[PDB]
């Protein structure tokens, strides 16, 4: 923050909120990058998933959490 | 002081034509006359950057707005120092950048009244930036109302 | 001994009554088994749940499964469960669906408040004043703090 070197890092996080495939892939490149990410309950797709895997089958949630297609595709 | 700025930045043109209609989106009829999988840098030529300067909103407004065009394959240092130095905001406390699409361009009651109080009071107390996509739509645009509410 | 091992496979359904006590109130455990009965979230057959809870005042069972995010709840799906939360006078269930995205600007109607306002309580004096005097609300008002 300044100063160069004096100063102090500048803490930085990722609020999400919903989303889909793409915006779980974006969450997963950004965590790879150690930067924290919070997640809201409730949001809806992509964000509301993840919620419940840290709060923990899987594949039904993965199937019902988020719509129809890419549900089948194991790579989510 | 801005005659560096196409110096350092650049921006990013279509050039190779990858199929009426092709990947860029750009038509048949309008297309660099130079020219399987489209690339992202490999079929695309690079240029001075052509699109900085400020913005003054027709209207209510700030008058002053930074807005500048850059390559997505830009090194995020200059960038830092441009807003750090040239524009004067002051490095921030603490930064947070949104997520989601957030599907619909109404958004729900208690999700908006969770982030307008939660986040933007976070960041009035501590001074800090918050980064989202710069669209009048959805979250940007609840965060943007929310940010000048709180201004 | 087979009988009580297939009902034992299918538990999801059956739900035991606690007496506590006499207790003697089980609104609450009838939404339960009906939430946990159901699984599947399509926002369409869940209706029916919610009005039950709108009738009864378990506003905290309908938040922690009606409401606990996993179903995709709509704008015009909550315009009955408002309009009759309000006639019944539910604070916290109306506090409640407003919060889950609904958009009073579109809701409210000239209608809606008509009949809102003819929900006053059988000969009451908000009624006395509305049967002196559409909502014709404007009157009134103006009668009681002076129109000046
Ligand atoms: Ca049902």
């Amino acid at each position: 923050t300044g100063v160069g070197g004096t100063g102090i890092d500048i803490p930085v996080l990722l609020l999400l909120i919903d989303g889909d495939e793409k915006m779980l892939t974006r969450i997963e490149n950004a965590t790879q990058a150690q930067l924290p990410c919070l997640l809201v309950a409730g949001s809806g797709g992509a964000a509301d998933c993840l919620a419940e895997t840290l709060e923990d089958q899987g594949e039904a949630r993965d199937r019902i959490r988020r719509f129809f297609p890419k549900g089948d595709l194991e790579v989510l | 002081e801005q005659s560096w700025i196409p110096k350092i930045f650049k921006k990013k043109t279509c050039t190779t034509f990858i199929v009426t209609l092709c990947q860029c989106g750009r038509p048949r009829t309008a297309h660099p006359a130079v020219a399987t999988v489209w690339d992202s840098d490999a079929h695309t030529t690079e240029k001075p950057t052509d699109a900085y300067g400020e913005l003054d909103f027709t209207g209510a407004g700030r008058k002053h707005s930074n807005f500048l065009r850059l390559s997505d394959r830009t090194d995020p240092a200059a960038v830092y120092s441009l807003v750090t130095r040239t524009w004067g905001f002051r490095a921030p406390n603490l930064v947070v950048s949104v997520l989601g699409g957030s599907g619909g361009p109404v958004l729900q009651t208690w999700l908006q009244d969770l982030l307008r109080r939660g986040l933007v009071r976070a960041a009035q107390s501590t001074g800090a930036w918050i980064v989202t996509g710069g669209l009048h739509t959805g979250i940007g645009r609840h965060v943007g109302v929310a940010v000048r509410d709180h201004q | 001994q087979a009988q009580v091992e297939r009902i034992m496979t299918r538990k999801e359904l059956l739900t035991v009554y606690s007496s506590e006590d006499g207790s003697e109130e089980f609104e609450t455990i009838v939404l339960k088994a009906l939430v946990k009965a159901c699984g599947s979230s399509e926002a369409s057959a869940y209706l029916d749940e919610l009005r039950l809870a709108v009738a009864w005042n378990r506003v905290d069972i309908a938040q922690s499964e009606l409401f606990r995010g996993d179903i995709q709840w709509r704008s015009f799906h909550l315009e009955a469960s408002l309009m009759d939360a309000l006639l019944n006078d539910r604070p916290e269930f109306v506090r409640l669906l407003i919060s889950h995205g609904l958009s009073l600007g579109h809701f409210l109607t000239p209608m809606r408040l008509a009949q809102l306002y003819s929900a006053a309580p059988s000969n009451s004096l908000i009624r006395n004043l509305l049967d002196q005097a559409p909502p014709d609300v404007g009157h009134v008002l103006r009668m009681l703090l002076g129109k000046m």
